[PDB]
């Protein structure tokens, strides 16, 4: 199995992934709340918006993130802060989570100003997600994986980013080996849709300029974090 | 009210 | 199948790719020089050598390359050299076996001071993009697909690089569904071989950390390329 | 430019 | 850094 080394670092992740969760006022208006275009819009960037500060303080926790260079560290975290945010989506939507709540959610993103044309394909790829039966250990891995990535624009010390990275990979791989015995090229195609994430980043850009209800705003962090 | 999730929420 | 532009593209990649191979004279040497881990050393550092001009005569000819900043394209060269390499590596270690060399030039490599702690994750990997079953057309774009790639360290332009890289693979990924249609997942088990190409250059550098031989340099243009010393 | 976001990895 | 070999192979070919 894993080594000693290995499950410190696993163990860890895990707990900081864990760590936080949708604070109980979000979730209430979830359930028992006004169900317009308008409203959903609302609950949704009030979602987005804890998102990423949970996203930030996982970070943070990263084993040896703070080693690195401040400047490098925000290029990090405005690189895969959309990445973690559909990735978090896929394994939302696969869930254990049981009655109702994902369908719940399902429905209002498809009944606050967005397109069919850009939630119909979302959806479709967070199933393809799916198909491929990742636990908990191993979405918390590769969340990490992307936010860890040294091929982003304006590092400045790609090396001291794979120095970290290179354990999470390690790790996951060995885990898909354990995990799937059955078909061996398992890790290959988990990496290979790390890259399909990075290619709707683009596409995020382009439907935020068509997201806008009542003439309302994001939320300051949002605007920093999609650039809008 | 969560002291920093309110005001990351005050658009 | 495939559409006419992306065949006027498959032509063009295809035939540079093919427009060159090794030196009959280094070839030659696997075969008939003297078998020492020095032996072998000298002439696989030259094989390497002469890869890499290979690899600049492949890549200029490649469509659109030269219209990149002429600093965007070293840029590439250099972060891509090493992977290609692997590409390369692979797909020779994986043909009918030639059995007129090709064995002796992996008997070469277990015997030319590189620990065996790396040598046989290596071969490891080799099998995996073997357990794909390539074409040379796919072997050659996803070298293409290595080379052009907007991820590289010191790009400036990157969107230049990702507009003339996207081609590519949608041709790639045509392939693959006419080659493998029961698996759609298998274009993306194509995609995870490139970053785990990318991990093994780390393994790379601080391999050659070690690698050495009774004194014995390198060629100067590998220690530009591989940054050794 | 993301001021927010450097304070938040910044705050204790 | 300059690559000096690298830029003689990718200028005159
Ligand atoms: C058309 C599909 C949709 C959805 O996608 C949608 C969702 C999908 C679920 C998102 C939640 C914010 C998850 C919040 C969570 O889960 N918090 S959390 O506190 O539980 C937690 C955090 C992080 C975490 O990970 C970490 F620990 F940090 F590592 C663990 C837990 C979401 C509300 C975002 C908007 C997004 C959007 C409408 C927008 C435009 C497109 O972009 C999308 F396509 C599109
Ligand atoms: C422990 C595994 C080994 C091998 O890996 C080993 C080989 C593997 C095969 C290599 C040849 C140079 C390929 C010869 C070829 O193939 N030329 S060629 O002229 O036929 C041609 C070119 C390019 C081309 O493509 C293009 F068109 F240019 F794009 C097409 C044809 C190699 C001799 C390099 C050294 C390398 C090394 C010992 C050390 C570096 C480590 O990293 C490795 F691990 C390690």
């Amino acid at each position: 199995e894993l080594t000693p080394d290995q499950q410190t670092l696993l163990h860890f992740i895990m707990d900081s992934y864990n760590k936080q969760r949708m604070p109980q006022e979000i979730t209430n208006k979830i359930l028992k709340e006004a169900f317009s275009a308008e409203e959903n819009f609302l609950i949704l960037t009030e979602m987005a918006t804890n998102h990423v500060q949970v996203l930030v303080e996982f970070t943070k926790k990263l084993p040896g993130f703070q080693t690195l260079d401040h400047e490098d560290q925000i290029a990090l975290l405005k690189g895969s802060a959309v990445e973690a945010m559909f990735l978090r989506s896929a394994e939302i939507f696969n869930k254990k989570l049981p009655s109702g709540h994902s369908d719940l959610l399902e429905a209002r993103i498809r009944n606050s100003g967005i397109s069919d044309e850009y939630i119909t394909p979302m959806f479709s790829f967070y199933k393809s997600i799916g198909e491929l039966k990742m636990t908990q250990e191993e979405y918390a891995l590769l969340t990490a994986i992307v936010i860890l990535s040294p091929d982003r624009q304006y590092i400045k010390d790609r090396e001291a980013v794979e120095k970290l990275q290179e354990p999470l990979l390690d790790v996951l791989q060995k885990l898909c080996k354990i995990h799937q015995p059955e078909n061996p090229q398992h890790f290959a195609c988990l990496l290979g849709r790390l890259t399909e994430l990075r290619t709707f980043n683009h596409h995020h850009a382009e439907m935020l300029m068509s997201w806008r209800v009542n003439d309302h705003k994001f939320t300051p962090l949002l605007c920093e974090i999609w650039d809008v | 009210e969560n002291a920093l999730l309110r005001y990351l929420l005050d658009k």
